């Protein structure tokens, strides 16, 4: 009662009260910083892009510096690939950094990466959450079209019929032949993308390669352009 | 009682009546809400909380001024209360530029937006714009109004021509800086669209709902500013209440569109009933 | 040649164990419970709501003695609560953000908590510096941990994603047995009132009991069609309760080695989260991917009531042992108590 | 094919053991949950309400 | 207990068609969604052809396009991969796969080396 | 009929244009002589010059024929001449700092020189939207004929002073959001700013802040004559009015100073051109 048991609820008021004013504090720290994903198929340069963008356990973090904004970054490792159960923890990144290594054509390594992102993007509880993809690997990708001994026509049937997209923004110094091809690896990612409406997620394609060291700032657009169009369609609008 | 007769209302007293009653009754709900879960306590939710009880404050003001007009008959009562209804519709105004503001904030440095700062940028947001509807709020009470008989005492009895023309003034700089404010909006919204409709091969949505709120401000309280500017105190008086109405819509529709079409809130309301 | 003798023996083995239970199948459940009353309907009411999380909870626990609970957090916090007065006890930060699992050893003396990062660590509450501070972090894990137990304060069984289930010794640190059975990740897993044996369910459709001093497979019980998501006892600790993603609960018995009850409703496409049990046994609580509790009356399959106060995912959902209250961790980073 | 062969060595084995139990009828088991369902019924809070008065969520 | 038995298959001429049969039983066939995937000699498994639950959306892997054709018997529970013009490389192990969790759009873990609810595997080799 | 000698307010009045003008075909010379000077900026400060100088030359021969031989028809066609040009020039001055702001914002994040043929789209608005403005009720509401309602202004009515109004209140709210938002941005990025300088006055907090300074020079001028055309009346007195129509003249002086001769490459020129 109050004679004895006063001092124990009001030292229990103290305590929730410190206790309340560390969890603001870090509560600043937590919604402050942002998150991503590294999710990798598989020998599409994953540990090539956390080295350039760097400056036993599971799970491997890295942080980030960029404009005075923090960021998280966590790559899953040691874990097998039936990934159906733990995909679940991430509905609350910011997005997901999908690398994809564009020289596939397992025989066919490209198939399973699309087949991948498709369970990502109509996943009951990764809806919400955005995607950014990283074509990447493509110091090849010209190499091999120029030489001619490997064909995407047989690994990919539809690619004879498409075209070079009238909306396209060629790098200096590309063959027109894998500007094509460049383009209908994306399309094929895109088209799982606009399939499906009710346009909560989206996709953010991007072109990569090794010598580039500036994904930072791809990065940085992409979270930045995520959260302003989430803040869209909250006042309808967008 | 001899004499003393209180002058029955005319054809327009009982819509303006009806108007602020229904508009109270509106907001009643959306600022019920806004209090009682504590789910809606992020800095934008305490910006539809401030316009809601401005604009409840505005129907109660209307409702009360009735009552002073009908079977109570106070002079001074009805003094205070057109000045704390002046009050109420200063901070509507404010609390909604004080919202496209913070929207734009929130677009604009979108990585930074959850911090302390947006806190603390939202309590001066707060601060100033009911410190401003206080101070415009007391000016037609303190010393400016009519009773005096020698200022102009333009369009509504009691408030001089000077106060109504410096509501005009701050009114019509608001109305500026939230045209430039929705045009950097439209900008943002414009490019995201362009994106994404180069992506799928759109605009309509983004272009109708700005186009809809801005028009609502425009055509609910520009009538009633530029009449104030033009008009005198022979004015007719139909006149008064004539342009009137379209402020207590305003009113009465600013919190369909900043709560009811916000899904959390339309969630809750679904709950409830 | 081997392996497809292999094969066909194992086929031959399995006919023989359908067989077996098929012979046992006199009456079922229905038929027998079809006497009994009906409890009708109950109206569990919301009593404390538990603000403070920021992230999805994703783990809670209740105590021994029913008064303090603990929730884990994917922000990296392990908040301890006294769900009575709802204050706050000891606000632990993670080293490792994302978590899965927590418990409460059954002393009030240490707590647990394990996640992606493939450590289970040790909490110690009762500290003569005051400060709570990580006693000790096993590794022994490659995949994921799933979930975790305390048989006492001194042996801690962990089941992770490789398809191994875990006991350790706390004060020697490594893995004093070892269980593998399982041919997918090992998602939930109980331990009987005896604490003699204990069954873990996994993703391959399949719950399996285990005995702690033994450690080998006793019965392996199958009949689900998709990955049981949890999986709780018997009060008497003679019967389990199995939830999946194939929106169906369903009630097993170890002495007939095969089920009994197949709680479902037409209109569940949502599946399962958690399961649990109340004192008496009677009432059973079942959370959905559907932001509601489904309340299954006894026995006679019939929804005795819904709980729907949740707006995303219900994550956890615990009974206390004294049976005064269930409380439900969702997504929504609330925490809510009813009874 | 190596392991696979040991695994499903393994596996036979397993399944062997398993087959060797005893198991009684339904009926029984049926009995014995119902029994103890309804011997603990008055111990229950969720089942019969309690009043206000013992309940500390109240 | 859940189980597919996968009949058909074995040393053929090229350029004939094939029929292969998963039987299920043990879940509904009508709500999940089923798939076929092959494991090619000395390489990991590469998913070839999906049909929904109720037939409409088919989707097939680009080398078996055009010549391959999945159906479904809801009544027998029998899943129907048909073969037309067979090539060399098209050897393998093929698997009836069904994807973990019915009424669900996507569809987890189909190609793992370790997956609970996917057949023991017919054999389908083509040779001259 | 003998028109009596202005007072000393009108010709202090004619001064200060015959000033103004002088200053602003100076700065126009300056502009047009030298073909270099054709920044995109360049010609939105040309158009403010050239609604400045027909402000000047209109207020200087408003004062001749005030004092000189003439009739109503002509000085009314020249009062609404002048106030087309104030306009025009506010018009103008707002369209400086937007064309400042969107050059800011751009270059933030890569740049596009297609904004140049953007300023003849938003030029002739600004001489479509005050320049006709300034001449359609002039010609056609004018007060002079009238017997409706004056004002302040002996030929203009007063709907058209208070619609004016109402458009400077618009443009100078729009002109404080401008400054806001350049203020942010700069304060935001201005480590990037000072580094990428190389690639209009954007620079450290100090150097922006003179900005603010140059929005007084503004607001301080044309704020107290605008708001009075509100309040008053036909019975108010000339006095104001001149006394406060002095300073809109004042800022057509100060702007070439702040906006014309601010600049590196005209101080060049200038330096050139005095050392001789």
């Amino acid at each position: 009662k109050t004679e004895d048991q006063r001092n124990e609820e009001k030292a229990q008021r103290e305590a929730n009260k410190k206790i309340e004013k560390q969890l603001q504090k870090d509560k600043q720290v937590y919604r402050a910083t942002h998150r991503l994903l590294l999710l990798g198929a598989g020998e599409s340069g994953k540990n090539t892009i956390v080295k350039q963008m760097r400056i036993t356990s599971g799970i491997f973090e890295t942080k980030f510096q960029v404009d005075k904004v923090n960021f998280h970054m966590f790559d899953v490792g040691a874990q097998r690939d039936e990934r159906r159960k733990w995909i679940q923890c991430f509905n609350d990144v910011t997005a997901i950094i999908f690398v994809v290594a564009s020289s596939s054509y397992q025989t066919n390594r490209l198939q399973a990466a699309l087949k991948l992102f498709d369970s990502i993007w109509n996943n009951k509880w990764l809806r919400d959450t955005s995607v950014i993809l990283f074509l990447n690997k493509q110091d090849l990708l010209a190499e091999k079209v120029l030489a001619g001994k490997s064909k995407i026509e047989d690994y990919f049937p539809e690619f004879a019929r498409y075209t070079t997209p009238e909306d396209a923004t060629p790098e200096p110094g590309e063959d027109p032949r894998v500007t094509r091809a460049k383009y209908f690896i994306r399309d094929e990612f895109l088209r799982i993308s606009t399939a499906s409406g009710d346009g909560r997620h989206y996709c953010y394609p991007h072109f990569t390669c090794a010598v580039d060291t500036e994904n930072i700032r791809r990065v940085f657009n992409d979270c930045r352009d995520i959260i302003q169009r989430m803040h869209l369609r909250q006042y309808e609008l967008l | 009682g001899p004499a003393a007769p209180l002058p029955s209302p005319k054809a327009w007293d009982v819509v303006l009546c009806i108007s602020g009653t229904l508009v109270s009754c509106e907001n009643a709900l959306v600022v019920a809400i806004i209090v009682g879960t504590p789910a809606f306590r992020a800095p934008m939710f305490l910006l539809v909380g401030s316009l809601a009880v401005a604009d409840l404050l505005a129907g109660l003001g209307l409702v009360l001024h009735f009552a002073a007009v009908f079977c109570i008959g106070s002079a001074e009562m009805s003094l205070v209360l057109v000045g704390v209804l002046a009050m109420a519709f200063t901070a509507s105004i404010g609390s909604l530029l004080a919202i496209t503001v913070d929207r734009y904030l929130s677009l604009y440095n979108a990585l930074t937006y959850y911090s302390e700062t947006t806190v603390t940028r939202t309590y001066v947001m707060l601060a100033l714009v009911w410190g401003g509807a206080l101070g415009l709020g007391l000016l037609p009470v303190l010393a400016w109004n009519c009773l005096d008989g020698l200022t102009t005492c333009g369009v509504v009895y009691p408030l001089s021509k000077n106060h109504l023309v410096v509501l005009a003034i701050a009114f019509f700089m608001v109305f500026g800086i939230m045209l430039q404010l929705y045009a950097q909006i439209c900008r943002i919204v414009c490019r995201h669209a362009q994106q994404i409709a180069l992506q799928r091969h759109a605009t309509r949505k983004g272009i109708a709902t700005l186009a809809v709120v801005l028009g609502a401000f425009a055509a609910c309280w520009l009538p009633f500013t530029v009449y104030c500017l033009l008009g005198d105190a022979h004015s007719p008086p139909l006149y008064t209440y004539l342009t009137l109405l379209p402020a207590t819509y305003n009113s009465m529709i600013n919190p369909i569109i900043y709560a009811f079409r916000n899904q959390d809130v339309q969630k809750v309301l679904w709950a409830v009933c | 040649s081997e392996l497809d003798q292999l094969r066909q023996e194992a086929e031959q083995l399995k006919n023989q164990i359908r067989d077996a239970r098929k012979a046992c199948a006199d009456a079922t459940l229905s038929q027998i419970t079809n006497n009994i009353d009906p409890v009708g309907r109950i109206q569990m009411r919301t009593r404390r709501t538990l603000r403070g999380h920021l992230a999805k909870i994703y783990a809670m626990h209740w105590g021994t003695d029913s008064r303090l609970l603990v929730s884990a957090s994917q922000d990296g916090k392990l908040i301890i609560w006294d769900s009575y007065t709802t204050n706050k006890v000891h606000a632990i930060p993670l080293r490792s953000s994302w978590v899965m699992t927590c418990a409460y050893a059954p002393s009030g003396n240490y707590v647990a908590c394990g996640g992606l990062d493939n450590i289970c660590s040790i909490y110690n509450l009762k500290t003569r510096e005051g400060n709570v501070r990580v006693s000790r972090e096993l590794a022994g894990h490659t995949g994921y941990l799933s979930c975790c137990r305390f048989l006492d304060d001194n042996q801690i069984v962990t089941s992770s994603g490789d398809t191994t289930c875990a006991l350790w010794d706390i004060e020697t640190g490594q893995q004093t047995t070892t269980f593998t059975g399982h041919t997918g990740d090992v998602m939930s897993l109980s331990l009987a009132p005896d604490t003699r044996l204990f069954v873990s369910g996994a993703c391959d459709a399949s719950a399996k009991l285990w005995d702690v001093r033994e450690g080998m497979c006793r019965q392996t019980f199958t009949g689900h069609e998709s990955d049981i998501n949890a999986i709780c006892f018997f009060p008497n600790g003679n019967a389990f309760a199995t939830g999946s993603d194939d929106a169906t609960c369903r009630l097993f018995d170890l002495r007939a080695d095969q089920e009994l009850m197949t709680y479902s409703h037409d209109n569940i496409i949502c599946g399962i989260t958690s399961v649990s049990f109340s004192k008496s046994g009677r009432l059973l609580l079942a959370g959905y991917d559907d932001f509601n509790c489904n309340v299954w009356d006894a026995l006679k399959a019939d929804r005795a009531g819904v709980l729907a106060g949740h707006d995303n995912r219900v994550s956890c959902l615990g009974v206390t042992d004294d049976g005064m209250a269930v409380a439900t961790g969702s997504w929504d980073s609330f925490l809510k108590i009813w009874n | 094919n190596t392991a696979s062969i040991a695994q499903a060595r393994k596996l036979v084995e397993q399944l062997k053991m398993e087959a060797n139990i005893d198991r009684i009828k339904v009926s029984k088991a049926a009995a014995d949950l119902m029994a103890y369902c309804e011997a603990h019924a008055k111990e229950d809070p969720l089942l019969t309400p309690v009043p206000a008065s013992e309940n500390p969520f109240r | 207990q859940v189980q597919l038995q996968e009949s058909g298959g074995g040393l053929v001429q090229p350029g004939g068609s094939l029929r292969l049969s998963c039987a299920a039983s043990g879940f509904t066939f009508s709500n999940y969604k089923m798939n076929w995937v092959r494991q090619a000699p000395g390489k990991g498994l590469e998913w070839v052809s999906d049909i929904s639950q109720s037939g409409a959306s088919i989707s097939y892997t680009g080398s078996v396009k055009g010549r391959f054709t999945i159906s479904r018997d809801n009544a027998k529970n029998t899943l129907y991969l048909q073969m037309n013009s067979l090539k060399p490389e098209d050897t393998a192990v093929y698997y009836c796969a069904r994807c973990p969790a019915p009424f669900t759009r996507d569809c987890f873990d189909v190609t793992s080396t370790t997956y609970a609810y996917r057949g023991q595997g017919t054999q389908v080799t083509v040779s001259s």
